């Protein structure tokens, strides 16, 4: 009756999928990757609302930023993972505008497919966007206009900082932007290495973000063991070892042969302990902390000495305090410590929000290493403030790398897109088509921002090229109230990442290139 | 101890809540095609059958519902058909939102009598104020009012384009089956225009047949197709052969009388069509049966004869073209006579080509000069869109030429209700104040919705519409600002007199007083017993 | 029928979008808010919650409801978290944060189903929230005649006010005098673990008492405790962490003997092993022995001759409770014993509360810690009781560091809502709808006063609206008769920073709530 089609040539798969050609593999890896920049389009920008997303692991992630949004959404199409690489190699090297990629390298994928149905194959159209990449990077050192060189300090950067938070916290820009500059300006390094892994975030479940505050010091969440918390004098001596005594390694026996031997050998015990604490007592040490375990003779010499323990199990958290307070991890027994003593201001314990801490607090010498304890009604809302810290942090370790500066807000994007059209007409070749279509990726990037404020895209993009006119080159958006009209980034201050911007542009052409490249697609089943 | 029913039992606020969820579920589908922002849905069956409709009635009508606060919204739509026609997305939309703001007065341990009985001192004086501020009836305006009512409906439909080609279609059609009763009643039965539906070329192409489209074949192919001054001869008896009934059998005792009772069948069949055809008439209607014997007395004399058709299509064809519906023989034992002076007329009976089928045409009927209307589009998605559009277009024109008298549309009598209502609740009001203020703020969702699909302003819009409604109440200079709107294409309060957006009375009259008193009995369910199926015991 | 590829979006996940997520986010708080609903006030009621084990727990706190009815929604899992941190900050604020919150988004409901791009609303959130916390400030009543009786009257006040709404009815009077008198002995940190609250089956609420010393459970003894009677007029407690044990073995040691001589001396060294560490207790007074390690039948055998007293396998949570009360200190050495680590008291006994023993002490003037022991009909009806003994703990815990108090009931949510719609009637644009939404949504504190005794709610806010906008600002919902009162001469008191954190954490949700725009969720729970 009814018949069928059978294989053909190469049908050899138990269960595979085959895709062949533009219709079947290219077209799809394009409408597959435009989906991914739909939905983060919402969260894009100043304006840019959050997303409960939930794991695998029943847990709640809600954030505006687009690189934990997608290490929690298990994607599995393949070319939808290129732009997932491409966002997460983002915030490995600067750590902000992980989100630029997902637009651009989606509105470029985009407008690909607008030219392959049209016109030229994935042989020139790789190469036009290629010409109009080494070209992009080279408008965007003509755009710096400020720099972050004057007066590195407290007040100058409480105002270059709040780019990158207004951007996921709209309404504490301010209280953000005052604790990120007394913790990250503190860790300086004199001229050297910015280290990010100095800045700890302690999140304190209690009021909400106005009780937050940044301690010149570390803040753990353990007990003392002990009667000692109240410690002024601050010589602390770090441990690595389990304070408990010196036992062996290989087996370990008692080997008793009288009866002197077994009663003499309990007493001994703790008069060999004795001598370990007060030889430490002697040197003037108040703290003693240490890594393992400790014993109960141990407990009862500290107490007797009048020294303070403190129990950290974490092994990273150990090296962390010998930065803070300038000791050294010993791992033998306690020695008479002759000069690898720590030195702190004060060391005591406080129960904020129902959670007894240990702060290792400094007054006088206040740059060693900083920690920002941040306060929150829910444990969802202080993630993603620490995302927002995060995103301090790692903007200051730009402006160390690199101190220039370009005007954001859609300032950059729309002279980026004039740039490149004039660079697409003068070129008396067949691949000017995809050097114009490369200026319009950047168009549609102050269009989500205008999009998320509730406002026409179409009324906002016809003011920024009307203002463009060869000489402004600085005027962004206003998204402070609907009808906008527009005004001067360099007069609001609203201007970051110059190396940001040098590595999205880069990292979406090579993404969006990369995916053009595949032509035939051989996937495999998956179990 | 507890009730031993064998069903469900619900009381307090628990069905308190879900009957205003069970109202919110269907306002939430129909905000979406409301005003001229709106846009149209898909109706897929389970047995692949697709109806793309916007109108309120044939969205709730196929859709299945469940809950019992849920069926009364559900024929709501269904009523406002009958009574008013165009008047069913907005019934919907009020009558749910006067169950969510009166939820609110009710967790306020308000009584829910004094919300009803607040109610009815909000409705009656809405009927009040919308019959003191009427602009001016159907004498100033004339062919302009019947045209701006016919637009208003059209614009959230498929019909909705900015030229005046539906519009004057419309207009024509009413106005030519003016049908005058008793005692001065100009009675215009808009059913009588029949709607057809052809997928042939676009909505430009629409056919206005002065006269009657009938939907049927002539059947046999050697009758003339075109008859030019014919005679209608409506009837309705089957022309087959002489079929005894069950009473009468034919019991022959003599084989020479056998063939004359045989021939007998065919020649009282052929006495009847042969004093019927030499009278004149050329079209013969008939809602019975002509079978392939009788058909050869109209090729023969070359006439037309129609077959089969429908008794409603009958009476609207011999009531427009003179004819009289003859069901048999009569006028005082007569053997055939036929009474040929009661013949219809018809200047032309001319069968068209209606892309790839056959369709009948009757041309201006000499008598009553009726109207039919012969839509064109693109698939039988958009044919059956375009009848549901033309329908409640024809209902619109129908009740401003009856009641003449017209509102204002796109949300202006809603506005002045807000706060003349507003003023109404602090003069008389007690204990039920808070009812009669509620009922203002549930009927500005109706000015709400047409700033939510438009994706213009909704809390600035709506604002700056009220504003000019309360200068034109506590400001008597002679404002005029009593016919304010929305302008839905550019986000600006308009003015509705001068724009043409114009509504009848009784499209927010009746919808007033049918979502008040639906209102009503769904505030009246907190206890809820739910007894289980009884299908297999 | 629309989304059919050849390669899926994720896996399978569903995804809302836009305004049918917002008031599903809206609607989702309004169900939980209904457990914490009929809690409020003194006319509330409690509720039973019972998980799949069959263990039931009745309660009426906001962090103990919520946490009990195993909320899996995303936007309603912010309601918990806001109740947990107002136990973790201020401890009876909670009931409160969760209903308030609700009405902040109730309140702007129809607002987001009607455009309004929520950045508006978190802009006039965060603007009447700073206003409303800095007006409470500007309002609370403070004392400068602190460490007089005036100051334990005020701290009396408030822990009357926190012991409402509980399972106490005519005990306000009894249970807030001894939570005044329990911080009030303890040292400048406030440390909660400085209090044991043990819970005795049988007996009424007021056979309860405040020990001044500490007192342990009397855990598993040994033969030798039906002697050493409990009669000690001035004693002293060797409090000890060493095994009191014949078989204290170090697990490593292997005695290899050679002879028969050698091996009877290792024998009578283990004896005297045991025995020098008691003869250590011995001759120094020390006729209580308290010890973390058990005790086996040599030494209580040893005691009971010697005509002494002792309590092995104690909690290491009593025995610090226990140090702070005689004043001395734990020593696991028994070499080291002196009369400067030996503590003493005056009445050392062993009662019979509830049947069970329990070895009490009294008498130590320099006692920083303190003993509640709670007597109630019901191991549910004890647990309520120690529920509603940290909430008047931990409001008179702050209330000592901070005195600026409040008027209670629905006094000072209706005073804001009087200084809120006077200041959204000076400002321009949409914030006339927020602000005032805003003030509207805090009316609903006396109206929870209200609404679960009937009261009639409705008249009752227009003469609160009338009595705030013309004279005091202290008047309130008064509860045994059905009218307006004044809170601050009705003595019904709370700390400031009750409402301000309960303002702060109710605002921060509710701007959560209304930000969130999209819900993905992944399929896969494993
Ligand atoms: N005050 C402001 N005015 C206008 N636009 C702003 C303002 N602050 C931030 N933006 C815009 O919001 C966007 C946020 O981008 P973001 O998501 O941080 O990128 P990434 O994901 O790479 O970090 C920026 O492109 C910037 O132009
Ligand atoms: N040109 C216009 N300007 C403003 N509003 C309009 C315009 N045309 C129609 N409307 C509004 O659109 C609404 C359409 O209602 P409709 O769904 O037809 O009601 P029903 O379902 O009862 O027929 C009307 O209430 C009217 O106010
Ligand atoms: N004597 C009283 N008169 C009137 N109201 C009272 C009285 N005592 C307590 N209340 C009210 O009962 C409420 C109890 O709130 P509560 O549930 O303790 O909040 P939380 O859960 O944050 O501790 C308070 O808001 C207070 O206004
Ligand atoms: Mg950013």
């Amino acid at each position: 009756h009814v018949p069928k089609a059978p294989g053909f040539a190469q049908m050899l798969k138990e269960g595979a999928k085959h895709f062949s050609g533009l219709e079947e593999a290219v077209y799809r890896n394009i409408q597959a990757c435009k989906e991914l920049a739909q939905t983060t389009r919402t969260a894009y920008g100043p304006n840019g609302m959050n997303k409960m997303v939930i794991n695998h692991l029943e847990k709640l992630f809600v954030t505006n930023d687009a690189a934990t949004i997608l290490r929690e959404l298990e994607v599995q199409h393949p070319a939808a993972k290129m732009i997932v690489m491409a966002s997460h190699m983002q915030e490995q090297e600067v750590g902000d505008g992980t989100n630029f990629v997902l637009v651009f390298a989606g509105a470029l994928l985009e407008l690909a497919e607008e030219l392959l149905r049209i016109g030229l194959s994935v042989s020139e159209v790789i190469e036009g966007y290629e010409i109009a990449c080494r070209k992009a990077h080279e408008i965007l050192p003509n755009l710096v206009c400020c720099s972050a060189k004057n007066l590195r300090d407290i007040d100058e950067v409480s105002s270059l900082l709040r780019t990158s938070i207004m951007s996921k916290q709209y309404g504490n820009e301010v209280f953000l932007a005052k604790l990120i500059a007394q913790a990250c300006v503190s860790i300086f390094p004199d001229s050297g290495h910015f280290n990010v892994d100095n800045i700890r975030v302690c999140k304190i479940l209690g009021s909400g973000i106005s009780s937050s505050s940044v301690l010149h010091g570390m803040v753990f969440k353990k007990e003392t063991e002990g009667d000692v918390t109240s410690v002024k004098d601050a010589k602390i001596a770090v441990y690595s070892c389990p304070f408990d005594g010196m036992i062996t390694e290989t087996k370990g026996t008692v080997l008793i042969k009288t009866a002197e031997e077994l009663m003499n050998f309990s007493k001994g015990e703790e008069n060999l302990m004795d001598a370990q604490v007060k030889a430490i007592a002697d040197t003037g040490a108040n703290v003693v902390v240490t890594g393992g375990k400790v014993a109960d003779m141990a407990l009862h010499y500290a107490n007797k000495y009048n020294i303070m323990l403190v129990r950290l199990n974490s092994k990273w958290d150990l090296r962390r305090l010998c930065k803070t307070v300038g000791a050294t991890a010993l791992p033998r027994l306690t020695p008479p410590v002759l000069e690898e003593m720590g030195h702190c201001d004060s060391v005591y314990l406080s129960e904020v929000g129902d959670t007894q801490v240990v702060v290792f607090k400094h007054e006088k010498e206040d740059g060693a290493i900083s920690t920002i304890v941040l306060r929150g009604s829910t444990d969802n809302l202080m993630d993603d403030i620490e995302r927002a810290v995060d995103d301090g942090v790692n903007t200051f370790k730009v402006l160390t790398r690199d101190k220039r500066l370009v005007p954001g807000g859609g300032a950059t994007e729309i002279e980026l897109a004039k740039q490149i059209t004039s660079y697409g007409e003068t070129c008396p070749g067949l691949e000017q088509y995809a050097i114009k279509k490369f200026a319009e990726a950047f168009e549609a990037i102050p269009r989500a921002l205008a999009e998320n404020s509730g406002v026409k895209a179409n009324e906002v993009i016809s003011k920024l090229y009307a203002v463009h006119q060869e000489g402004n080159k600085n005027v962004g958006l206003d998204i402070e109230a609907e009808v906008p009209a527009v005004k001067d980034m360099l007069e609001a201050g609203i201007l970051d990442t110059y190396l940001g911007k040098y590595w999205a542009i880069k990292l979406a052409t090579n993404a969006a290139v990369t995916v053009l490249r595949v032509d035939q697609i051989i996937m495999a089943k998956p179990a | 101890g507890p009730l031993s029913v064998f069903g469900d039992r619900s009381t307090g606020e628990t069905i308190r809540s879900q009957n205003v969820m069970a109202a919110a579920s269907i306002a939430n589908i129909v905000k979406s095609s409301l005003g001229p922002v709106g846009l149209d849905k898909m109706l897929v069956d389970d047995i692949g059958d697709v109806t793309i409709t916007n109108d309120g009635a044939t969205i709730l009508k196929l859709l299945e519902v469940e809950h019992p606060a849920a069926k009364v919204l559900c024929e709501l739509a269904d009523l406002q058909d009958k009574e008013v026609g165009d008047g069913t997305t907005s019934v919907v939309i009020i009558a749910a939102e006067l169950l969510k703001n009166a939820d609110e007065l009710v967790k306020q341990k308000i009584h829910p009598t004094s919300v009803i009985s607040g109610y009815r001192l909000a409705c009656k004086e809405a009927v009040r104020y919308i019959n003191e501020n009427l602009i001016v009836n159907t004498d100033e305006l004339g062919r302009d009012c019947l045209i701006n009512a016919a637009k208003t409906s059209m614009s959230s439909k498929i019909i909705g384009i900015n030229g005046d080609f539906f519009a004057n279609m419309v207009v024509d059609a009413v106005l030519a089956i003016k049908y005058t009763d008793i005692r001065g009643q100009p009675r215009y039965p808009v059913n009588s225009v029949n709607i057809l539906k052809a997928h042939g070329r676009s909505q430009m192409e629409s056919m206005l047949i002065s006269g009657y489209a009938l939907n049927c074949v002539v059947g046999s192919q050697g009758m003339p197709k075109r008859i030019v001054n014919a005679k209608i001869a409506c009837l309705d008896f089957s022309l087959q052969k002489t079929k005894m009934k069950l009473g009468v059998q034919v019991v022959i005792t003599d084989p020479e009388k056998l063939d004359q009772i045989r021939q007998r069948e065919s020649d009282i069949t052929k006495e009847r069509i042969q004093k019927i055809l030499a009278t004149g008439a050329n079209v013969i209607l008939t809602t019975g049966g002509i079978d392939d014997m009788c058909l050869k007395y109209f090729v023969e004399a070359g006439a037309m004869a129609v077959r089969r058709v429908l008794k409603r299509d009958l009476k609207r064809i011999a009531k427009a073209s003179g004819a009289t519906i003859l069901s048999t023989l009569a006028n005082l034992e007569g053997e055939e006579t036929f009474e040929a002076a009661m013949l219809g007329q018809a200047e032309e009976v001319v069968q068209e080509r209606i892309c790839d089928d056959e369709l009948i045409l009757i041309k201006n009927t000499k008598a009553r000069t009726s109207a039919s209307i012969i839509l064109r589009g693109a698939n039988d998605f958009m044919c059956d869109e375009m009848e549901r559009s033309l329908h409640d277009a024809l209902c619109v024109v129908k009740r401003v030429l009856e009641s003449k008298s017209v509102v204002p549309g796109g949300g202006a009598v809603e506005a002045a209700l807000s706060i003349y209502l507003e003023n109404y609740a602090t003069s008389m009001g007690s204990r039920e104040q808070l009812a009669i203020a509620e009922f203002a703020r549930s009927l500005l969702v109706i000015p709400n919705t047409l700033a939510v699909n438009a994706a213009q302003d909704s809390t600035d819009l709506v604002a700056k519409l009220r504003a000019f409604h309360n200068e034109a109440q506590v400001n008597p200079e002679r404002k005029n600002l009593k016919w304010i709107g929305l302008d839905l294409s550019n986000g600006k309060p308009r003015d509705n007199k001068q724009a043409g957006v114009f509504e009848p009375t009784i499209v927010k009259v009746k919808s007033l007083k049918f979502a008040t008193e639906a209102a009503i009995t769904i505030l009246r369910i907190d206890d809820l017993i739910k007894l289980h199926p009884e299908s297999k015991d | 029928m629309m989304p059919t590829p050849v390669i899926l979006l994720k896996e399978g996940t569903d995804s809302s979008q836009g305004i049918p997520q917002l008031v599903s986010n809206i609607s989702a708080c309004q169900v939980i808010a209904e457990a914490v609903r009929t809690t409020l006030g003194p006319r509330g009621m409690d509720k039973l919650i019972v998980d799949g084990r069959g263990k039931a727990t009745i309660s009426n706190d906001g962090a103990t409801i919520l946490k009990l009815l195993d909320v899996v929604h995303p936007a309603a899992k912010t309601l918990v978290d806001i109740a947990k941190s107002q136990d973790a900050e201020v401890g009876d604020g909670t009931t409160s944060v969760t209903l308030l919150a609700a009405e902040f988004l109730k309140q702007v409901k129809p607002y987001v189903e009607e455009g309004l791009h929520p950045q508006i609303i978190i802009r006039a959130f965060r603007t009447a929230t700073q206003l409303a916390v800095n007006k409470i400030k500007e309002i609370a009543v403070t004392v400068k005649k602190a460490d007089k009786v005036e100051q334990r009257k005020l701290l009396e006040k408030c822990a009357m006010t926190a012991l409402s709404s509980k399972l106490i009815s005519q005990q306000k009077a009894f249970f807030a005098k001894m939570v005044v008198d329990a911080v009030m002995m303890l040292d400048d940190l406030l440390q909660l673990k400085m209090i044991g609250i043990k819970k005795v089956q049988g007996g009424a609420l007021e056979d309860s008492q405040l020990v001044a010393g500490v007192a342990f459970k009397k855990t598993f003894s040994y033969a030798g405790f039906e002697m050493q009677p409990k009669k000690y007029h001035n004693p002293k407690i060797a409090l000890l962490n060493v095994e009191l044990e014949l078989k204290a073995e170090k697990d490593n040691a292997e005695i290899r003997v050679h002879t028969v001589e050698d091996y009877q001396a290792i024998v009578d060294a283990e004896w005297n092993i045991l025995y020098d560490k008691l003869e250590k207790i011995h001759h120094s007074g020390a006729k209580v022995v308290s010890s973390k390690l058990p005790i086996g039948d040599v030494a209580t055998q040893y005691f009971a001759d010697r005509d002494m007293f002792c309590a092995g396998r104690v909690p290491e949570e009593d025995l610090k409770r226990t140090m702070m009360a005689c004043g001395g200190s734990i020593q696991t050495s028994v070499n080291a014993l002196s009369a400067d680590v030996l503590g003493r008291c005056q009445v050392f006994e062993e009662t019979q509360i509830g049947g069970e023993r329990y070895n009490f002490f009294t008498g130590c003037p320099k006692a920083k810690t303190c003993t509640f022991i709670l007597r109630g009909g019901a191991e549910q009806f004890m647990e309520e009781t120690e529920r509603s003994l940290h909430d008047a703990i931990m409001i008179v815990r702050r209330a000592i560091k901070n005195d600026s108090v409040v008027a209670g009931g629905g006094a000072i949510e209706m005073e804001l809502s009087k200084y809120l719609r006077d200041y959204s009637r000076t400002i321009p644009g949409k914030q006339q709808l927020l602000i005032g939404a805003y003030a509207k949504a805090l009316e609903i504190i006396p109206r929870q006063l209200c609404d679960n005794a009937g009261f009639d709610a409705t008249n009752i806010l227009n003469k609160l609206r009338a009595r705030h906008a013309q004279g005091g600002t202290w008047y309130g919902v008064d509860i045994n008769n059905e009218d307006i009162a004044d809170n601050f001469e009705a003595f019904v008191w709370e700390p400031a920073m009750v409402r301000i954190n309960a303002l702060t954490a109710a605002s921060e949700a509710a701007c959560l709530i209304v930000s969130v725009d999209e819900t993905i969720k992944n399929p896969r729970s494993t």
